[PDB]
């Protein structure tokens, strides 16, 4: 499922700002 | 609404040309925890000795401003925020700056992040959902109107307040511009297509990132994830958006209006403007006037036991606030 493909990705915790 | 707006602009006009400055000094208040962190700074939980009230102090390092490029966008944040007077954006209490840091001491916003309660909820229904883009609806417009350009709407920026209201922090990537600009800014997932394709773009991100957060809310991921922000950007320029089984036609319909590539028929930057919004369907329950003045039942309270609690932020490790004796980038921050 989507949900779990999103819960096992890198991405599910707080995401900070794009800073170069 | 315009009566309202047009008077709006006048009170914040006076505010952008005059700003306030050094209202406070770092000595005025115990520093007590840190509630959040970011890519720039440090917020903090503080008591404010001489008057006993607690406040969220955002502390940015000189030399880490420096270092990232964020000169002009920390002064366009603090110059903003100083300014800007709406019941859904949080208060910039005090400011003032150090030989070594920056710091904007905002009203405390207890209930902490939207995204801890959707991430541990896992995703808000559609009243519930709905109940919070209204209120960001209505703010974009109020910023909008002010030739205000926000750029970086996320669940991690908006604060939910002991009356189960959205307070929005984080203005720092807001900037007044009346045209286009170009800077690429704002959170991955949350960039519409013309910010990443670098071509300049307009106040009609705000839109596309309100699509986003939408979108996020009501399905508990969103509509374009992947484990590094170059697969996402390739995601959101394809366009392609497929929604949960469990959303309203409706909110599809609102969705494929905001999550829109094609500029003239993005929902917010066509010829009624917000209106195509506020009167779209799936906010046909929407009292606006009521979600303005505050009198809308909150679908969710944060526990909060007394003054001071933190309960609801996640706990970071501390660190140190120093300050040189020496004045770090003093020309560069007159105005702060
Ligand atoms: N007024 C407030 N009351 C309570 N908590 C706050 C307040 N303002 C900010 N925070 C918390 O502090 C965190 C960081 O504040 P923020 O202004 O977003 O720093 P930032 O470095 O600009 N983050 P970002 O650019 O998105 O990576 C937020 O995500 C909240 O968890
Ligand atoms: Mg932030
Ligand atoms: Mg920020």
């Amino acid at each position: 499922t989507t949900y779990a493909d999103f819960i096992a990705s890198g991405r599910t915790g707080r995401r900070n700002a794009i800073h170069d | 609404v315009k009566e309202f707006l047009a008077k709006a602009k006048e009170d914040f006009l006076k505010k952008w040309e005059t700003p306030s400055q050094n209202t406070a000094q770092l000595d005025q208040f115990d520093r007590i925890k840190t509630l959040g962190t970011g890519s720039f700074g440090r917020v903090m939980l503080v008591k404010h000795k001489e008057s006993g009230n607690h406040y969220a102090m955002k502390i940015l390092d000189k030399q880490k401003v420096v270092k990232l490029k964020q000169i002009e966008h920390t002064l366009n944040e603090k110059r903003i925020l100083q300014a800007v007077n709406f019941p859904f954006l949080v208060k910039l209490e005090f400011s003032f700056k150090d030989n070594s840091n920056l710091y904007m001491v905002m009203e405390y916003v207890a209930g902490g992040e939207m995204f801890s309660h959707l991430r541990r909820i896992g995703r808000f229904s559609e009243p519930h959902a709905r109940f919070y883009a209204a209120q960001i609806v209505l703010t974009f417009e109020y910023l909008h109107s002010l030739d205000l350009i926000y750029r970086d709407l996320k669940p991690e920026n908006l604060l939910i307040d002991q009356q189960g209201y959205i307070q929005v922090t984080d203005f720092g990537f807001a900037k007044r511009v009346k045209g286009r600009t170009w800077t690429l800014c704002g959170t991955p997932e949350y960039l519409a297509p013309e910010i990443i394709l670098s071509k300049g773009y307009n106040k009609a991100v705000d839109w596309w990132a309100l699509g986003v957060l939408i979108y996020e809310m009501a399905a508990g991921y969103p509509p374009f994830f992947a484990d590094q922000p170059i697969q996402i950007y390739e995601k959101i320029v394809s366009g392609k958006v497929r929604f949960p089984s469990h959303f309203s036609s409706d909110l599809k319909d609102l969705l494929r209006n905001l999550l829109q590539v094609d500029l003239t028929k993005r929902f917010g930057n066509l010829k009624n403007g917000v209106n195509d919004i506020k009167n779209h369907k799936w906010f046909a329950t929407t009292d606006w006037i009521a979600i303005y003045q505050r009198k809308v039942e909150a679908p969710f309270i944060p526990k909060f036991k007394g003054p001071g609690d933190t309960s609801n932020f996640d706990d970071y490790e501390e660190e140190e606030i120093r300050v040189s004796i020496n004045e770090k980038c003093g020309k560069e921050f007159t105005e702060f």
